[PDB]
């Protein structure tokens, strides 16, 4: 039937590797696999063409299928550990490396790479070895403090968490803020514990106040070494300006991911274990989305898989609980757009992807102009999709000190709700 | 570098006739080092 | 087993207010472990 369309894309896709044509090699690899997703040889050949383009995350899973279909495929077995090492995490690469001597005899160069992999886990192991109300003087002092390292006093942090939880618990799931004709507002994307970039944001765009309202689209922690400082400063900002500072819940404000992506470890290193428990308690009360002028609706995740989805349904959401595996809040913290029409399985493994038709239907049914959603890293710091109906804004320049991408924040005006992107850069810490 | 310099200072301060300010921290460091060397993790 | 027993007893003696009579051997053991954990073969 279709067995002939297997080797015809072998001499073509693999030939582009000789001509350094990794792009067309990947494009043609997405064709033989498309019409023959049962050959481990092609699943292995795709790994080299996709790994040389500094894309390790998808290659990590691509190299696994070349092993499941053929456990004697050392060619596709080495590259899984190579991608794991490129990511930098231990265990998986080391386990893959040590699961090669049980299938081969005492061959040359077989154990040298295993020893070399061992020689870094040892390094990792050695690495293991005023009146409680917040004031302008207090915010400036804490800002300078965090700029000069140093942790805040435990009592002050506990009071900040208690007050911010009390303030946030009185807000609805869908916060409705009315913006006047004048008096613009600032929307920022993911922060991810980049305090020295938040410093640049506040210096370039001005400190938050009643005249310069601010709102951040989640992801204030994880994947950064200054998550605690970022989130504590943002909580102080919320306390000082409850009606001009808005925090939206994000996918990185969840315990299942705080415990894996450094925030729990950072809190336990800088403070006690219950102190992260109070972080979790105050995190569950964060709003999931915010609507401006009944026209611009912003959220950290985006649209849902369900077709109905109304603003009243958004308001009737129990925030104070862990995100479900699926449903409204899961997509409210995990969805992504798709250039083609219709829904699809999300690349992250949870929630789904929404097409331009989904965005148009949602905007028409909810009487909204466009939607803003970050959830993602963008090269230019912002992205326009779905014909302008989908806006992505990123406020985390040089995400993990490796991406080296610009960042941006959106100015929104009451007279003209058109997004005004303003870009900033690395600003090394 | 911070861990290395701290441990070197503690050991050198110990092996010169002085007395540590708090033996508990040094003992805990040694116990954690042995536990790392004999595979308990966590 | 012998090395672990001696190191454990020595650390316990250190942490219980007593004074050690030969701190150089303890420092040598710490240095041996530190080189075993940071590369150099010998």
């Amino acid at each position: 039937g279709a067995l002939k369309r297997a080797e015809e894309l072998k001499t073509q896709a693999n030939d582009y590797f000789k001509a350094k044509d990794y792009e067309n090699a990947i494009k043609f690899y997405s064709q033989a696999i498309e019409l023959n997703p049962s050959n481990a040889i092609y699943y292995g050949n795709r790994s080299l063409a996709y790994l040389r383009t500094e894309c390790y995350g998808y290659a990590l899973g691509d190299a696994t299928r070349a092993i499941e279909l053929d456990k004697k495929y050392i060619k596709g077995y080495y590259r899984r550990a190579a991608s794991n090492m490129a990511l930098g995490k231990f265990r998986a690469a080391l386990r893959d490396y040590e699961t090669v001597v049980k299938v081969k005899p005492h061959d040359k160069d077989a154990k040298m790479k295993y020893q070399e992999c061992n020689k870094i886990v040892k390094q990792k192991a050695f690495e293991r070895a005023e009146d409680g109300k917040v004031t302008i003087s207090f915010m400036k002092e804490l800002m300078q403090w965090y700029k000069d390292q140093k942790k805040l006093h435990r009592k002050c942090a506990y009071q900040i968490l208690v007050q911010v939880k009390e303030v946030l618990s009185k807000l609805s799931t869908l916060v409705e803020t009315t913006l006047k004709e004048t008096e613009k507002i600032t929307v920022c994307g993911d922060t991810h514990g980049q305090f020295y970039d938040l410093l640049n944001i506040f210096e370039l765009n001005g400190l938050p106040s009643e005249t310069n309202p601010y709102i951040f689209n989640g992801d204030f922690v994880d994947r950064g070494s200054f998550s605690v400082e970022v989130i504590l400063t943002l909580f102080g900002f919320k306390l000082l300006y409850p009606d001009h500072f808005h925090l939206l819940r994000g996918n990185h404000e969840t315990d299942n991911m705080n415990q894996i992506y450094g925030f729990e470890g950072e809190v336990k290193a800088k403070y006690t274990a219950q102190m992260y428990e109070l972080f979790s308690e105050v995190f569950e009360w964060l709003p999931l989305a915010q609507c401006i002028n009944g026209k611009v609706l912003i959220m950290h995740g985006g649209l849902f898989s369900e077709d109905g989805v109304t603003l009243d349904d958004i308001r009737k959401i129990e925030r104070n609980r862990q995100p479900p595996d699926s449903g409204p809040m899961c997509d409210l913290l995990w969805s992504d757009p798709q250039p083609q029409n219709g829904r699809s399985i999300s690349k992250r493994g949870v929630s789904c992807q929404f097409g331009p038709d989904v965005t148009k239907a949602f905007l028409e049914e909810n009487n909204l102009d466009y939607i803003i959603r970050s959830h993602e890293v963008k090269a230019e710091g912002y992205e326009v999709a779905h014909g302008g109906r989908c806006v992505t804004v990123f406020s985390a320049p040089n995400y993990c000190d490796q991406m080296g991408n610009k960042a941006s924040y959106i100015h929104l005006q009451g007279s003209d709700l058109r997004p005004q992107f303003h870009q900033f850069t690395a600003v090394p810490h | 570098v911070k861990d290395l310099v701290v441990l070197l200072f503690e050991t050198a301060l110990l092996s010169s006739g002085f007395s540590l300010e708090d033996p508990q921290t040094h003992s805990n460091r040694i116990y954690r080092m042995i536990k790392l060397g004999l595979g308990i993790d966590e």
